[PDB]
């Protein structure tokens, strides 16, 4: 079950046997991140590091005290020494609390990993804050998505994704403080 | 093409069925005990008894009985009641 | 003295090939560490000489019980495995075959307060293998006798070919119990001989002899 | 014929599904932020298979409103 | 008539064991609905595991009814 | 996703089995979703690192 | 005839193409043929029950009746739930009838 | 009249087998809702396993009420 | 009195199905008007067991 | 006394339906008052069994 | 005092229903912990649903305590 | 003295309500271990929900022990 | 015949233990339908665990039935 | 001597409250196994929660074993 | 023979401890199927944890079958 | 002989307490199998937690088994 002892350090030593000796080793994405998963530490009691990302932005990388994540089973919350978790998220609201103050991003879906060292790594695609969403045109397209269901089995899923996104978006503009 | 060769030999039993039937019969007749509803008596009783009195009523139930428990013979009326 | 001629690819030859190869697959041979070549071939042949013929025994018990269980579903016939000595006499005989196999793995000597509790749960396998076959063939046929007596109470009392929605719903309940009995006839011959491969296959383990001397590289 | 979530059994990959849900969020944003999100929504590239070594045959894209919701 | 009265009480408290068989056949037939909602491409196979599972726990529905009828009529 | 991916973590157990999977379907099914997303992320970074290079 | 060759060919064309599901119409009332067989089955049982009962009707039932009586009998030997009682009443009834 | 007094209390406890098919039919029909909430696409096929599971769990209600029919009215 | 202990199972049966309705509607609330179409049909077919238990309580007492 | 043992399953059925109201509301608190709109409908139908058990405990005692 | 004796054994069987409400609270307060361990930011709304849920399953317990005292002293 | 013997067998039937309280309490104390295994920084707040529930689960357990003394000594 | 009467009620109370076997078997047979809906790739291996588990759980059902036949006919 | 005879029957049906206490301890000690399999970093804190539960579920086991000896020796 | 009549009905109530062993074994053998459907790679190790849990739960079965064999013939 | 008879039916219906011990030890040893199938790294530590749970759940079985020797032989 351990046929290939791979890794970044192993690739350097074997690549000096097949490539020319002029070329130095290519870099690897492990050489650019300092935070690991199994590396012990990185909790520091109350506030744990939350890396809330998008493809186009780094929306948070400082530490928070709790993260309300919109998992596909339901909304769960993460405290500091949470269990290791690979959580696929629904379209829902990621709530980043620091204490008394909390910032509420509505995300489109996309995973969230809690690593064994207590590092939370939320990984979504479009993460809009609810301040820049308007509650008018959400049901203007949801009423259209509640009407147009043909026998296209590819649009079977794409309309299902259209309905469940706006429906969670309907319910998460109503309860704002 | 060989279909008419297999129609020639007709039915045939499995290839040792006479040892199964002679083994099941030899277990049902070599019981070593009287024959299920009968009792061995002496020769002096067998020669002295009518064949209507050797018969028991329990061993001759009625072939399609109009009342459950009807028997065909009645046996010895000389009960030891 | 002259054997009969068999057509190749007959349906009973194809069924019994698939049946035998099924029960043989339940206790597969274990792969040696060595590659199997002419060096390892007497060790593989001797590994097969020391394995029990559970592929043959389990299809003996499959074919003798599914033939007996399905006799109970033929008209004018009862299942022989609905008898207590027949059905439990096959269950004890599988259990004794497993034990005689496991006792011979040594020199026929029989194996603190734990081992009377491993033995009890092991000696109950004897009666449980046969009584499960007996009670299934008895309890299905007995329920069919009771419900045929109930379903005969309605046309006996009411009219012959009259008040037919009362007897239709119970003649279809009687018909669906004979249909379940065809499923229990096939399942209990399968469960008896799946379990015969499990019980006999517990003691189906010997040492691979293998090469004691090698010429490496 | 595939087994899994509602996009995966419908033949759709997760990348297309997660971008459709990314597309539909952008159509609901505030207008000072809806058009700048339309920048990261556009798809402009082209592809070409190379079955022999130099042959041709392609698929160009001049998409603006996002990844296609219909069947590929 | 202490005997024939006892057979009606004993067989009535014998057939209370048809409860747990009926509850086991609900947790199994519910799992056919949960299983064919997971991958409906196996939904003709999971019925085959349901009815093999139904026929083997229906067996306990008849083991219980056997003592019901060899208390009542035997 | 499991064509080699879990097959390289599973040494004296598994490195991936520490995580509690919160997906809809199986772990082998979420990893199918998760490596396509890992493909599209490191491709988007590649042609954005290269364009700025 | 040849005793194995005539009615084997008669049973063959009774088995195969003789079909009362179509020769008697019967698609007007029945949805499939899989449910024509599923009540020809139950029809075979109800006919076979009613033939077996009627072919010897005056009989004291071995099976438990549920407190019901066939016709104008109601106190005779046919409905008597004690079997040694009804054997006496049948033997009296048989001299008269 | 100890016989007729026993067939009432015998068929009384004979009916608590319906507790099992009452509780089993809840977890089978509860599984239909959590089967339909996950994928509502197949929720017209999941009724086809709900009613087949219902028809085979009320076979035990048909056996439990038969012993009630047979203790009262044999 | 001992015959109506069969109503314990329909009491524990309907709590689970209506427990699955709260958890079922908490997943996708858009199907919640179809799920009561399965909850109340599942309620009705389980109440036939509730009346089969009560048919014989009114046939033990009143027949 | 035996007739009110049917209140055991109604109390265990109700503890599961109000157990799912906690887990249903902790899974999306934005629907958390529609679920009580399903819970008390589900409570009203499972109390129907609690009164059917208590219809008998007063029809045995006072009828 | 056969009626004074039957009120003692009837009332003991009358309070068997406190097993069912005793296990209903263990389930409902078991999901209170599991709900408050998922998102503890709702941990004061769930007790607003737990103690509404507690008082409304007691409804069954005081119905069971009604007839433990309605046969005993009435 | 069939009254005084009836208080004893009525008391044993009275205290089988401690079965369901014993079964609910393992669910509630079991679900805190699963609750404190998710996020152990709530693991003393969940114990504040367990002992809230255990004080309300025992609430019906001593209602059963009141009845097991109210028929025995009252 | 109080001994002949008490065997008919003792065996009926003896065969209640087929309720628990009939309920445990559906829990195990519900797991085969779910576990083979997770990965149908080992659905020949999981039937090999269902029938190893069926054999050890219905062995408890013949423990219960042996006590029935040793009460009734011994 | 039916008073001291009913004390044997009453104390026997009293101690089947220890059925549910065993099923509580099996759910409670089971959820530690799944709880410590999730994060074994807390696996010495969770036994502090199970032995909090084992001692406080036993309180129900010692509430019923009181009435077993309060029937037999009081 | 009211002593000999009571050992028949007492041994019938004694053997429904086999109900819980019959239901608990289906949960342990249901968890073998769902556990081995997660990782088939340790499915030879989970059966070793199934047959250990079987042998220690069947010890509850043979302890109550000891009591059946100690009431009937001792 | 009524008192000596009640030692047998009382201690017979005393050991129904081992039902829920048998059901509890099934769900606890089921939680070992799913827990060890989640991470096999901890599968020798979870068994040390299983026998912590087995020996402490059996205590309720032996709290029953003293009473079946305290009703029968005390």
């Amino acid at each position: 079950e351990a046929a290939a002892p791979a890794g970044p350090k192993e690739f350097t030593e074997v690549w000096n046997k097949k490539a020319p000796s002029t070329l130095i080793v290519p870099e690897f994405p492990s050489n650019y991140t300092a935070v690991k998963a199994v590396g012990e530490g990185q909790v520091h009691g109350d506030a744990f590091p939350v890396n809330f990302y998008t493809p186009h932005s780094i929306l948070s990388q400082a530490q928070k005290d709790t993260v309300v994540l919109p998992g596909v089973d339901g909304y769960f919350g993460v405290k500091a020494s949470h269990v290791p978790t690979i959580a696929q998220l629904k379209p829902g609201v990621v709530e980043l609390h620091s204490g008394a103050e909390s910032e509420k991003f509505f995300v489109s879906g996309g995973f969230a990993f809690v690593h064994p060292n207590g590092v939370t790594d939320i990984c979504v695609l479009e993460a809009a804050t609810l301040d820049q969403v308007d509650p008018a045109a959400v049901k203007s397209a949801l009423a259209a998505a509640s009407a147009a269901q043909p026998t296209d089995e590819f649009e079977q899923a794409a309309n299902r994704a259209a309905i469940e996104l706006y429906s969670a978006l309907e319910s998460a503009v109503e309860a704002k403080a | 093409s060989y279909s008419a060769y297999f129609a020639k030999a007709g039915f045939q039993f499995p290839a040792g069925l006479s040892a199964l039937v002679a083994g099941i019969v030899a277990l049902n007749v070599c019981t070593g005990r009287p024959t299920k509803g009968t009792k061995e008596i002496s020769n002096a009783e067998y020669n002295a008894t009518p064949i209507g009195y050797l018969q028991s009523p329990d061993q001759h139930p009625t072939a399609f009985p109009k009342v459950p428990g009807m028997k065909d013979v009645h046996g010895s009326p000389h009960h030891h009641h | 003295s002259s054997v009969r001629d068999v057509k190749t690819g007959s349906l009973p030859t194809n069924f019994l090939t698939g049946v035998y190869r099924f029960w043989r697959s339940q206790n597969p041979a274990e792969k040696p560490h060595d590659p199997v070549n002419d060096r390892l071939l007497p060790a593989v042949v001797d590994a097969s000489d020391k394995r029990a013929s559970i592929g043959t025994w389990a299809t003996t018990f499959f074919c003798t019980i599914i033939s007996c269980n399905l006799l109970g579903l033929m008209p004018f016939n009862e299942a022989p495995t609905s008898g207590l000595g027949f059905a439990t006499g096959l269950g004890v005989s599988v259990w004794a075959t497993a034990t005689i196999l496991g006792l011979s793995k040594t020199g026929f000597k029989f194996p603190f307060i734990f081992v009377p509790l491993e033995t009890i749960s092991y000696t109950f396998r004897a009666v449980s293998l046969g009584v499960r076959l007996w009670v299934n063939m008895l309890a299905g046929h007995t329920l069919l006798h009771i419900l045929t007596g109930m379903a005969l109470a309605l046309p006996f009392s009411l009219g012959f070919f009259s008040m037919v929605p009362a007897t239709f719903g119970v003649c279809c309940l009687l018909s669906a119990l004979v249909g379940l009995e065809y499923l229990v006839a096939v399942l209990q011959s399968g469960v008896f001989s799946i379990l015969s491969t499990v019980y006999v296959g517990e003691f189906n383990h010997d040492k691979f002899i293998g090469p004691a001397a090698k010429i490496v590289k | 014929a595939p087994s899994g979530p509602f996009y995966r059994v419908a033949g759709m990959s997760y990348l297309r599904y997660s971008n459709i849900c990314a597309d539909l969020l952008r159509n609901v944003l505030k207008e000072p932020f809806k058009a700048k999100a339309q920048a990261r929504q556009a798809i402009h590239f082209r592809q070409a298979p190379y079955v022999d070594g130099k042959a041709g045959a392609s698929k160009v894209y001049e998409l603006e409103n996002g990844i296609p919701k219909t069947a590929n | 008539s202490v005997l024939a009265a006892s057979k009606m009480v004993g067989a009535g408290c014998a057939t209370i064991a048809l409860a747990g068989v009926g509850a086991g056949l609900g947790v199994m037939f519910g799992s056919l609905i949960n299983g064919a909602a997971r991958n409906p491409n196996i939904a003709k196979q999971l019925v085959g595991y349901a009815l093999l599972g139904f026929a083997l726990t229906e067996s306990i529905a008849l083991f219980s009814l056997l003592v019901v009828f060899l208390i009542l009529f035997a | 996703p499991d064509l080699l991916e879990k097959q390289l973590e599973d040494v004296t157990g598994n490195s991936l089995d520490a995580y509690d999977i919160e997906a809809s379907h199986e772990r082998s099914d979420v990893l199918r979703d998760l490596t396509e997303f890992h493909l599209g992320v490191t491709l988007y970074n590649a042609m954005l690192e290269n364009n700025c290079s | 005839m040849a005793v194995t060759s005539f009615l084997g060919k008669a049973f063959e064309k009774y088995f195969y193409d003789f079909s009362a599901y179509e020769q008697f119409g019967l698609n007007r009332f029945l949805s499939s043929k899989g449910q024509y067989v599923a009540l020809r089955h139950v029809g075979f049982v109800m006919v076979g029950v009613n033939v077996l009962l009627a072919a010897n009707f005056p009989f004291n039932p071995p099976f438990p009746t549920i407190g019901m009586c066939p016709a104008g009998w109601e106190g005779t030997w046919v409905c008597q739930a004690d079997k040694a009682k009804a054997l006496e009443m049948y033997k009296e009834w048989k001299k008269s009838n």
